[PDB]
């Protein structure tokens, strides 16, 4: 029924920052999960999978950054660690289901600003 | 692999939920009237 | 390589009671797998239609989708004071996926 | 099988150094057990000190 994100905030470049979301409503534990990246202004690109249902991890090769993604699947939660960071990837991230002619599962996370930046 | 069911009571009597219940039976090796001796029973 | 969408336009500033026709092409020929979204500015994104041709819960028949292929329509009908926001269309035919760069239906 | 899960057993002198000999080895079953579960796999297990 509802995602709730790890804090958001502003982390110098090439550093790591894991990404924790758990689940609510319905487990995390019978579907996929998925993040996507909101910039301001730009538009909804896809970040990265997850697969429980066997275990396989696929990254956008657009950012190839290793965004590394596994489960906390008994708290229903998902964290992927920011890694190798750049400054244009300072935006806002969502949880996300995609309903693939199947479900109705889309369920989207509240956002939170990750921010890549020296200055604080 | 799975899907819904679409419930709600605006659905027809043919669309409507049930609750089947299946029992199951069997029988095995596993599992009072007076002992009578040498008598047709 | 990826495979590239084209979302047409990418804005369309509108009037009341219009019925616009944003329009989702692919580099691919994709089977249904694509979607669409409602985005105000801020929110997160509301489905709209699963596999290009099917309606969804909450959204009335105002919004209408259709097409296969290369070729995805966004049919929106009767446009209504609410549905003024930020849309996108999505595939997810292969890995990676990809969605559109966005569609804002504004007021006139 | 079936929900019961049996075991059988047996006791028997053995002369030779380790394998088998050729007689007849009858188990009878120990006890009938409501199991209904299906095993696919296992492992022994140890005494040590």
């Amino acid at each position: 029924q509802q995602l709730v994100e790890s804090g958001g905030g502003v982390v110098q470049p090439g550093r790591s920052l894991r990404l924790s979301c758990a689940a609510s409503g319905f487990t995390f534990s019978s579907y996929a999960m998925h993040w996507v990246r909101q910039a301001p202004g730009k538009g909804l690109e896809w970040v990265a999978v997850i697969s429980y249902d066997g275990s396989n991890k696929y990254y956008a090769d657009s950012v190839k950054g290793r965004f590394t993604i596994s489960r906390d699947n008994s708290k229903n939660t998902l964290y992927l660690q920011m890694n190798s960071l750049r400054a244009e990837d300072t935006a806002v991230y969502y949880c996300a289901r995609h309903a693939t002619l199947m479900n109705n599962k889309d369920i989207w996370g509240q956002g939170t600003l990750v921010t890549v930046s020296s200055a604080s | 692999p799975l899907q819904s069911y679409g419930f709600q009571p605006t659905n027809g009597v043919g669309y409507q939920p049930y609750r089947v219940v299946v029992l199951s039976f069997e029988l095995l090796h596993a599992p009072s009237t007076n002992l009578v001796k040498n008598k047709c029973v | 390589g990826d495979i590239q969408l084209t979302q047409s336009p990418s804005s369309l500033s509108a009037s009341v009671g219009d019925r616009v026709t944003i329009t989702c092409r692919a580099s691919q020929s994709i089977s249904s797998y694509l979607n669409w979204y409602q985005q105000k500015p801020g929110k997160a994104p509301k489905l709209l239609i699963y596999a290009a041709s099917s309606l969804q819960s909450g959204v009335p028949s105002r919004f209408s989708g259709s097409g296969s292929g290369t070729d995805f329509t966004l049919t929106i009908s009767s446009l209504q004071p609410e549905d003024f926001a930020t849309y996108y269309c999505q595939q997810s035919y292969s890995t990676p996926r990809t969605f559109g760069q966005g569609t804002k239906v504004e007021i006139k | 099988i079936d929900g019961y899960f049996k075991i059988y057993s047996k006791h028997t002198p053995i002369n030779l150094v380790r394998d088998l000999p050729q007689g007849f080895s009858a188990l009878e079953p120990l006890v009938d057990l409501p199991i209904g579960i299906n095993i696919t796999r296992f492992q022994t297990l140890l005494a040590l000190h």
